């Protein structure tokens, strides 16, 4: 059911998504071990993910959560990195593949820093890095991130020691 | 599962003052994978 629509770099949506990617890079306390050493990206392509089934399931849940939280979905746009992005765009996020090792419970993780999500694109801790060169700092291989619409509703605030 | 009467968790760094939040949801229907971004990291000059 999914179709991918290529956005022109001249498109305001391409430009605003790029700016959120670039502007949310930070340094990491691992010195670049997991995600590599960089201050910015080379954006190669931005595709809009169009799936009527997935969108309708999202908006149905968003209305349920809104109604449970004084008409407030608390909807954010957040990055997700994992080796499973090509699965997720076809079948949606699957909570049965939840991150059990995560600091905040067994669920689906998203990040405000694009560079946090970049740490996970080749797996937990960056895994063994890119498939071709086994390099977590590969400057050659193409990476993919999702920029996602996320309903937080009433969000439990867990202060992290990070 | 989310904490009772919560829909998500906000993992808010309290030590690194420049680190922004992480978020966890427990139902895949609470996210839509809206944009697929293909990129390289750039080697600093
Ligand atoms: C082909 O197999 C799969 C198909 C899938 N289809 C849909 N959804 C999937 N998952 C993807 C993994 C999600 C939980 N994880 C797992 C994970 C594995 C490896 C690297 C990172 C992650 N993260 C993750 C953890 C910390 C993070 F900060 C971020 C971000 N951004 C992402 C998850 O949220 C839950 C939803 C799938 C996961 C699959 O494999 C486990
Ligand atoms: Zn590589």
């Amino acid at each position: 059911g999914t179709i991918l629509i290529d956005l022109s770099p001249d498109d305001k949506e391409f430009q605003s998504v790029e700016e959120e990617m670039q502007s949310t890079v930070r340094e990491h306390r691992d010195g670049g071990h997991a995600g590599g050493i960089f201050n910015r990206y080379n954006i190669l392509k931005i595709q809009k993910v169009c799936n009527k089934k997935l969108w309708e399931r999202y908006t149905h849940r968003r209305k349920e959560v809104s109604e449970e939280n004084h008409n407030h979905a608390n909807e954010r746009m957040l990055f997700h990195g994992s080796p499973f992005v090509n699965a997720i765009i076809h079948k949606g996020f699957d909570e049965r593949h939840a991150y059990i090792g995560g600091m905040f419970g067994a669920g689906i993780y998203f990040a405000e820093n694009s560079s946090k999500s970049n740490q996970y694109v080749y797996g937990i801790g960056g895994g063994t890095g890119c498939p071709v060169h086994k390099d977590r700092s590969c400057y050659i291989c193409h990476r993919q991130l999702l920029f996602c619409r996320v309903t937080l509703g009433k969000s439990f605030l867990q202060f992290s020691a990070m | 599962h989310s904490p009772p009467g919560h829909h998500s968790v906000t993992g808010r760094p309290s030590v690194n003052g420049l680190a922004l939040a992480e978020y966890v949801i427990y139902r895949g229907e609470q996210a839509y994978p809206e944009y697929l971004i293909t990129y390289q990291i750039m080697r600093p000059e």
